[PDB]
């Protein structure tokens, strides 16, 4: 049915936010924030005032969404008044930010109607020459701005806030960060040149904000399909009933995640896997696919990985756990776990399980290590940055030069958790006690 | 580490293939693109000198990395391990899946200083 | 040839390598450098220009905000000292160092620039000989040696690399006679930024001022008065000297005079405001603009208490004007395209948002799982006092708090959601639902610190925020303070 | 969504999810998609089945375990994207770019921008699926690497 | 010479005027006498926190200030941001230095640390002369 196809495609467009700019959905709890952002852009692109402001909010809290919506709104009516420079703190370094600014300056100025030629000294000198009938507003969007407010030296932030302060070129800088105390990151002169305009992004405060956001996400306000009115009636019947499955899942998200992108990531394959309109209405009334999605998202955690283990793997894991519980530091190796394992096999067989030899338990031990049940003792693991990882890659650790049966390990799951999630009918259940 | 192992091996591969008959990245994709860049099939023989001195975690990861070249249809890989202690010592220093991979086609060749006097 | 690695993005400047000492055969072969067409200073602006298709509505507060921008009523003694030292050293053809230090925004760069402007005016009246003014900012340099590239390029017009530039400047300051020279005044702004490990740049710049033929004025602007004692050697401290000029933060009366000087022509003045659009014209309604002396006084007293920083006082007044203009534009619906007063309420609201903390109200608006995490963390800090708690202990204590307050209504409705996500087909979970999500959320917020460890149980977690504001946010919640 | 769901035994939910997320229309396709499973769980097999059952989709296959470090991965992205775009539309004259010029993530952004601007004569918007099969199997992995890849789409042009 | 010609043979007094103009003349007592009673209380809690913790961040100093002035139940407490504001006033006066350093814990990260550069005898004498709010000394 092409009508259901059009309705499904429009629902997916509304969920991914890829609507045209005048049809774009702004949640009510995001409104007073975005109008505030709408002021600052309109004071910079139109009235040529210089602004510096940092947006502070968590990940997926609509900083980039609201900024992109503001730039799309200004681009439809004032497209010759401003240029856009985008920097990201993960991707740009302190050297490559200069080349990024200069390259974006030339590809934006040739789009309106070289700066980036030469060495980095000449490139920075040319940027300072350009930046330090009307003027074109330069709009900087600086995502992950906390990475450039380092303790060492904040050169780029100094020069950019000086461009806001003392330059005659109208410059608008929007920083974005998750750091709540971003103002303490700034150096004294950088903080003095900054305007201390910090906009804290709004949070969901109560349940009907989330229900209204879901209603805005799923109501179709344009006549794209014959099914639009019936889908709107079905959705309003689900959201108005406080005992419906949709309101129950929204409430659960409100008390656990409190995240609308988390809910959207589950709602999208509910709509997309529907084959006709009746299946979509049944799926939104029952929300059973949300339960299947929630089960799949938890399938590879510690609880779900345990249920994939064979009986020998479970026996070795139980033996290692009780050895680790008996240890003062929680440390164990292959030999102690094998000794505990053979003590349990002869204690069970005295009351017939094949007793696997030590040369065959090595494969089980390597599988248990690979499945993140044991960790090497005092191991750092994944390093925070590439420099520490490179430093660690040029050193040979003491665990990798001793034989494998003497390597010290620690459990990711303790014996009490093992007693909690292993069923009573399992025949190794009695050894999860001590 | 494994990165230096692959970089030295790929530099040796590109140097020999250029010396027989444009720069490249010294990783395994040169093994992937060898037939396009040189027009010939590839036979690599890896000679690991003094295996009883190498870090076996690094060697295990390098062998697992070299396993990815099996799907390229024009590459065949031979490994030579110069063992000075015993085969059983290097058996317990490697992962069991690596042993099962090496067991598919392997031979032993004993040449000491007085093999058979 | 086959390379071991490649450098495919090398961008090298067109800078020569031969220093100035090999530019002529002898010292006597050097011509008069003042009568040379490249010495002493003898294109991008139009790319940021376009045509305006509308008419910007400037409201009545827009002139106040424009006049409050950063683009000398309180600096008389500092101006006189710097100007007298520079005038004496220029007119007698000597070399000297002037040292200026202070906190941000106390008028250091502005006073030095005004001194240089007045000296250029006096040199245009043939009362002192001509000089070249060079401004080197150490925070505007990519590399610290580029100051060597900058100063020599300002002197000769050549473009050399930094070492050849340093030898060229050394030969110029030491060997070139004073009859063939011009005086140079160098402003070394952000002097701490040019401090390196070997301190060769600092020694060279302050040692060239000790040469008899140099004709060099180095005005070094710093941030602390004890920078040579803390960071520099004895040799550079001896060359900088004992006389140092301190720029004290402004008192509240001088901040009051600064703000009144920016608003001398605007305050208590009448405007013709067009009620159709909102556009105001300074001398249709006749509206008088007013900003309160009590408002300016309380903002100036607050700023002089904090720092005595003129940027902060101007920004606080501009923010108050912006708040009042936003309320005015909202109540009249004007757009962008009888007495208007910016009051002490707007000034206090500008002063309060810089002093408000969002950390407590951020924590009170989190989900129940994040608040439960923070509450269990505070419980573990109360139990053992370690201030760093392992994550497995937090897991066990969350489980304990769920099974101990099991008869609570909210807890007995929350337990199925927390451990099974409201589903019978989902097994009981070792972590709560959204455990990783709230852990990473508190780490990105900066509320939490987590050590770099690969075992999830023994990994420690620390409060980065203060404990009592976390306790205040926990007692704000209804459920957590009852159990 | 107009796409084929192949029958993969014991992976029906995963194949339905892949049909939900992977489509030829860029407006209803996520910028990032993660498949997570341990060794031998049939992730590669069902992604192969899905893309062979939908041959109109344009997929580029990369193996990070053969590249070891971040810089060869960036160079491999530039090389394979440019070669795939060359064989996809042979009637489009393109200036070739050297993948060894990519030494920074910013250089990858610039190189992808320069490669993508010589294809604006195409009628419809088009997804190019870059598959990093085994991202965490990269030998020089650190925690900051994945953030660059998930924020990479914000620096590319939006109307391309 | 410069001091002489900025006011108008050079006398004995002008050397002393130079040696009074260009020495800082720290004078901790006169710095303390310009403070308020609340600011003196925060300064006392800060130096007590540095006494008993010896590497204390601003948050632990604020925490100690809160518990120490709720033990007294006079001068009802203020919030953390205004605590940092009075710390900034104290840094402007010349009694407190705030720096950015690394922790020595298992979580080694950057954090703002607080330190003093004042003599203890003048501090203790000048806030025993206050003679009302004792137990923070
Ligand atoms: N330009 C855009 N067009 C459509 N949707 C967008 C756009 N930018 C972001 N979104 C969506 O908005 C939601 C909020 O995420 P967003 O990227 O705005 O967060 P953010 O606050 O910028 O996060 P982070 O701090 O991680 O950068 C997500 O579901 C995202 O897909
Ligand atoms: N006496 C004054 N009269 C008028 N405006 C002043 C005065 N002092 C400072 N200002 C204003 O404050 C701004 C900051 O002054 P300035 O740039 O000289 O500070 P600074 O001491 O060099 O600071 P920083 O160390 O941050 O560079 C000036 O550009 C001017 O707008
Ligand atoms: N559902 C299935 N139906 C049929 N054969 C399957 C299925 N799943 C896996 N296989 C077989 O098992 C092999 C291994 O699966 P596959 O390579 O996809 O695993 P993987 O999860 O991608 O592993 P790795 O992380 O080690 O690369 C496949 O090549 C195929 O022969
Ligand atoms: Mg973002
Ligand atoms: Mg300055
Ligand atoms: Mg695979």
């Amino acid at each position: 049915d092409p009508g259901f196809g059009s309705l499904q495609r429009r629902l997916l467009q509304q969920l991914y936010g890829t609507l045209p700019t005048d049809e774009k959905i702004i949640f009510t709890y995001l409104q007073d924030c975005q109008q505030e952002i709408d002021r600052i852009i309109k004071q910079s692109i139109i009235q040529k005032e210089s602004h510096s402001v940092i947006l502070v909010g968590p990940r997926q809290s609509y900083k980039t969404y609201l900024l992109d919506y503001e730039l799309s709104l200004l681009q439809q009516s004032y497209k010759e008044q401003f240029i856009t420079i985008r920097l990201n703190g993960f991707i740009h370094s302190e050297q490559t930010a200069i080349n990024g600014i200069a390259t974006q300056l030339e590809q934006q100025l040739q789009k309106i109607h070289t700066i980036s030629s030469g060495s980095l000294t000449e490139v920075f000198e040319k940027i300072l020459l350009l930046l330090d009938i009307t003027k074109i507003t330069v709009v900087f969007i600086f995502d992950e701005i906390d990475t450039f407010a380092g303790p060492v030296r904040q050169t780029l932030l100094y020069n950019l806030f000086d461009m806001v302060e003392h330059s005659r070129v109208p410059v608008c800088i929007f920083g974005c960060t998750t750091k709540l105390n971003i103002l303490e990151y700034l150096e004294k002169r950088v903080k003095s040149r900054f305007s201390q305009r910090v906009i804290y992004m709004p949070q969901i405060q109560n349940l009907d904000d989330m229900v209204d956001a879901v209603r805005n996400l799923l109501t179709v306000r344009s006549e794209i399909s014959p099914w639009v009115s019936q889908w709107n009636e079905t959705l309003e019947k689900e959201l108005s009933d406080p005992r419906s499955n949709l309101n129950r899942h929204i409430r659960m998200n409100f008390e656990t995640f409190r995240s609308l992108p988390t809910l959207k990531n589950s709602i999208i394959p509910l709509v997309a896997t529907s084959k006709n309109f009746g299946s979509l209405c049944t799926a939104i009334k029952s929300c059973s696919f949300l339960d299947i999605y929630n089960k799949n998202q938890l399938s590879n955690n510690l609880t779900g990985r345990l249920q994939s283990l064979s009986d020998l793997e479970l026996a070795i894991l139980i033996s290692a756990a009780r050895v680790a519980l008996r240890a003062k530091d929680g440390s164990f190796n292959f030999n102690l776990a094998y000794a505990e394992y053979e003590k349990m096999i002869k204690a069970i067989n005295s009351r017939t399980i094949k007793l696997w030899l030590k040369k065959d338990v090595k494969n089980v031990w390597e599988n248990l290590v690979q499945l993140d049940f044991f960790t090497e003792k005092s191991a750092v693991g994944l390093r925070d940055n590439a420099t520490a990882a490179f430093y660690a890659s040029n050193y040979q650790f003491q665990g990798t030069m001793i034989p494998f049966d003497l390597r010290s390990y620690q459990m990711q799951i303790i014996l009490q958790e093992l007693r909690r999630i292993i069923p009573k009918s399992n025949m190794y259940y009695s050894w999860t006690q001590l | 580490n494994v990165r230096m192992m692959l970089r030295r091996s790929m530099y040796k591969l590109y140097s020999a293939a250029d010396a027989e008959e444009n720069d490249v990245s010294y990783d395994l994709s040169l093994v992937e693109n060898f037939k396009r860049l040189f027009g010939k099939d590839l036979a690599m023989v890896f000679n690991f000198k003094d295996v009883d001195s190498i870090n076996f975690n690094t060697l295990d990861n390098f062998i697992i990395l070299l396993k990815s070249a099996f799907k390229y249809d024009h590459v065949k890989i031979s490994l030579i391990f110069n063992i000075n202690t015993n085969l059983s010592n290097i058996e317990k220093n490697l992962r069991q899946s690596t042993i099962r991979l090496l067991k598919r086609n392997y031979h032993k060749l004993d040449v000491s200083s007085n093999k058979g006097f | 040839v086959i390379r071991k690695f490649t450098k495919k993005n090398v961008a090298r400047a067109k800078k020569k390598y031969t220093p100035f000492s090999k530019r002529f055969k002898s010292i006597a072969a050097i011509p008069d450098l003042t009568s040379l067409p490249e010495f002493y200073g003898n294109r991008f602006e139009n790319k940021l220009k376009t045509t305006q298709k509308h008419q910007i509505v400037e409201t009545i507060f827009s002139k106040v905000k424009k006049q409050l921008n950063s683009s000398l009523p309180a600096r008389e003694n500092e101006f006189a000292s710097i100007y007298l030292s520079a005038y004496s050293a220029i007119e007698s053809d000597s070399a000297t160092t002037i040292y200026v230090a202070g906190t941000p925004g106390v008028g250091k760069t502005l006073t030095v620039r005004e001194v240089v402007k007045e000296l250029l005016s006096s040199s245009a009246q043939r009362e002192i000989p001509d000089f070249l003014y060079v401004e080197i900012n150490g925070l505007k340099m990519v590399k610290p040696t580029d100051c060597y590239e900058t100063l020599w390029n300002k002197v000769s017009g050549e473009r050399l690399t930094w070492a050849a530039s340093m030898e060229s400047l050394e030969f110029y300051f030491k060997r070139v006679p004073k009859n063939k020279k011009k005086t140079i005044v160098v402003l070394l702004d952000e002097l701490d930024a040019m401090v390196t490990k070997s301190q060769d740049i600092m020694y060279n710049f302050f040692n060239w001022t000790t040469y008899e033929n140099a004709k060099l004025i180095v005005i070094a602007v710093a941030n602390t008065m004890d920078l040579p004692e803390r960071q520099l050697g004895n040799k550079i401290t001896s060359r900088i000297g004992f006389t140092r000029i301190m720029f004290t933060g402004y008192t509240h009366e001088e901040l009051k005079n600064i703000i009144d000087l920016r608003l001398k022509g605007l305050n208590d003045s009448f405007f013709y405001v067009d009620t159709k659009t909102g556009n105001a014209i300074l001398i249709v309604r006749k509206v008088r603009l007013r900003m309160s002396a009590d408002a300016i006084e309380i903002a100036s007293r607050k700023v002089a208490s904090v720092s005595g920083d003129a940027r902060r006082a101007l920004k606080v007044c501009k923010r108050a004007a912006e708040i009042a203009e936003k309320h005015y534009m909202a109540k009249h619906g004007y757009g962008y395209d009888g007495v208007q007063t910016v009051h002490i309420t707007h000034v206090m609201k500008a002063l309060n948002e810089t002093l408000n903390s969002h950390v407590i109200t951020f924590m009170t608006r989190l989900s129940f799982t994040a608040k439960l995490f923070i509450y269990a963390l505070l419980n573990l800090m109360k139990k053992n006092g370690s201030q760093e708690q392992e994550l497995g202990d937090i897991v066990d204590e969350i489980k304990l708090l769920i099974e101990v307050n099991g008869s609570n209504k909210f807890v007995m409705e929350i337990a199925k959601t927390l451990f099974q996500q409201g589903s019978d087909n989902i097994s009981e979970q070792l972590r709560i639902i959204s455990w990783d999500f709230v852990l990473n959320q508190l780490l990105d917020a900066g509320i939490l610190f987590k050590q770099t460890m690969k075992n999830d149980r023994i990994c420690c977690v620390k409060l980065n925020i203060s404990v009592e504001e976390a306790k205040r946010a926990m007692n704000e919640d209804e459920t957590l303070r009852n159990l | 969504m107009n796409v084929t769901t192949p029958e993969v035994a014991f992976r029906e939910y995963q194949t339905n999810c892949l049909a939900s997320y992977i489509s030829a229309d860029p407006d209803i396709t996520p910028s990032n998609l993660i498949l997570q499973g341990y060794s031998g769980t049939g992730k590669t097999y069902t992604l192969k089945k899905y893309f062979n059952a939908n041959p109109n989709l344009h997929a580029v296959w990369l193996e990070p375990v053969e590249l070891v470090s971040w810089k060869p991965l960036l160079q491999a992205i530039a090389r394979t994207v440019q070669y795939k775009l060359k064989t996809l539309y042979p009637n489009i004259p393109t200036t070739d770019y050297d993948p060894l010029q990519v030494e920074e993530p910013f250089l990858l952004v610039k190189t992808l921008h320069n490669i993508f601007v010589q294809y604006e004569s195409l009628q419809e918007k088009t997804c190019l699926f870059l598959i990093l099969d085994g991202f965490d199997s990269l030998q020089d992995l650190d925690a900051a690497l994945f953030n660059k890849y998930i924020k990479l789409n914000e620096l590319l042009p939006k109307d391309s | 010479i410069e001091i002489y010609e900025l006011e108008k043979k050079i006398g004995l007094n002008y050397i002393a005027k130079v040696f009074s103009k260009f020495v800082n003349n720290n004078s901790t007592r006169t710095r303390i006498a310009k403070l308020n009673i609340q600011q003196k209380l925060i300064l006392c809690t800060i130096i007590q926190s540095l006494k008993l913790n010896s590497d204390a961040t601003i948050d632990e100093s604020f925490d100690h200030y809160i518990k120490a002035i709720t033990k007294t139940d006079t001068l009802a407490p203020l919030q953390r941001n205004e605590f940092l504001e009075i710390c900034t006033i104290l840094e402007t006066c010349g009694l407190v230095s705030i720096k950015k350093t690394k922790c020595k814990g298992k979580t080694k990260r950057f954090v703002d640390k607080i330190d003093v550069d004042l003599d203890m005898r003048e501090f203790y004498d000048e806030m025993t002369k206050i003679s009302i709010l004792k137990p923070f000394l």
